[PDB]
């Protein structure tokens, strides 16, 4: 996911990553968190 | 255009990205004396040289 | 400067350096120009950048900003002069020995 899915110039949907840090945080991805976490997703706007 | 006191200016808390980072800011003219900068380098953000 | 802030990330990665890294950005050209909007008040800020908008986020682990307003937005242009003779003026400073 890191070398192929987050490589430059990679366009995302709005609402998409917050969506994907749900879904990573229910399934106990904790490599996955990181990852979303270092590519922008912020937990203080996600976490309602 | 015409020319005011700032209003933009303090400290910047980076959320999200990894490491949380502080870093701080200040909105300025373009037309500034360099010296006044240096000043606040100096003083305000407590910079060594 | 984005090659510049990966490389600041490795340096948070592996020392314990506070690189002075004072960036000179036009203020116009900032995203979110309404976040940063305050006197001495730490204001958030968000690292997400819309690929749809023209305006390009701050880098995120820079250390202090000279963002400089000519009071035009979206454009280029207000910052070469003076960050030019502000290293200038800084070059005429005398060292420490």
């Amino acid at each position: 996911a890191r070398s192929q899915i987050f490589i430059y110039g990679q366009q995302w949907p709005v609402g998409s990553l917050e969506q994907a840090m749900l879904d990573a945080l229910v399934l106990d991805r904790v490599d996955f968190v990181k990852l979303l976490i270092e590519n922008g997703v912020s937990m203080h706007r996600f976490l309602t | 255009t015409q020319l005011s006191p700032t209003d933009a200016f303090g400290t910047i808390e980076f959320q999200g990205g990894g490491h949380s980072n502080k870093a701080m800011y200040v909105r300025v003219s373009f037309d500034t004396k360099p010296d006044l900068l240096l000043h606040l380098m100096t003083k305000e953000w407590q910079l060594e040289l | 400067i984005r090659h510049v802030g990966d490389a600041l990330k490795d340096h948070a990665s592996k020392s314990r350096g506070k690189i002075c890294t004072i960036g000179i950005a036009p203020w116009g050209i900032v995203e979110n120009q309404e976040d940063l909007i305050g006197r001495d008040v730490v204001r958030p800020y968000q690292t997400m950048s819309n690929p749809m908008s023209k305006l390009t986020v701050l880098n995120s682990m820079h250390s202090h900003f000279i963002l400089a307003d000519n009071g035009t937005t979206g454009k280029y242009g207000a910052e070469v002069k003076l960050r030019r003779q502000l290293e200038k003026h800084i070059s005429l400073q005398k060292i420490n020995t």
